[PDB]
């Protein structure tokens, strides 16, 4: 009797195995994908995204813009005992 | 993925050789029939011939 026809229906193994959902997922995702990011943000010359860019950038954890910000209170406080005293 | 894939893309081809050879083979069988009542005859002549 004649072979029957199992081996040669394939449209429930597009289906049937794991990575069919991920295939999916990773032809939109990396696809979609830039070469590089779109931009980071460190600065845009409002004048104080230049402030962003020497003391907040990514890798710095160099504690000047706290010093700094601070010494900014410290002054402020400071010409408000002459404007009280 | 792409391993799963590779498997699918052989088979797709190979299979309908296969597919053909089968039935070809079968319709053989059916020849072999023809045969079959050709050696039932002569074995049947050949021992009635022997009992005489």
């Amino acid at each position: 009797v004649s072979t029957l026809i199992p081996p040669k229906v394939v449209s429930s193994k597009n289906i049937g195995s794991a990575p069919n959902a991920k295939r999916i997922a990773n032809v939109v995702h990396f696809y979609k994908s830039l070469p590089q990011g779109p931009a980071p943000a460190i600065k845009a010359n409002t004048r104080l995204a230049r402030y962003k860019a020497k003391y907040f950038d990514g890798d710095n954890a160099s504690g000047k813009p706290l010093w700094h910000f601070a010494l900014g209170i410290i002054a402020f406080g400071y010409s408000m005992e002459y404007y009280f005293h | 993925r792409i391993d799963s894939v590779s498997q699918l893309q052989n088979v797709a081809e190979t299979t309908k050789v296969l597919f053909d050879v089968s039935k070809e083979t079968v319709e053989l069988e059916s020849e072999a029939f023809e045969l079959k009542q050709k050696v039932e005859l002569a074995h049947e002549a050949k021992a009635v011939l022997d009992s005489w």
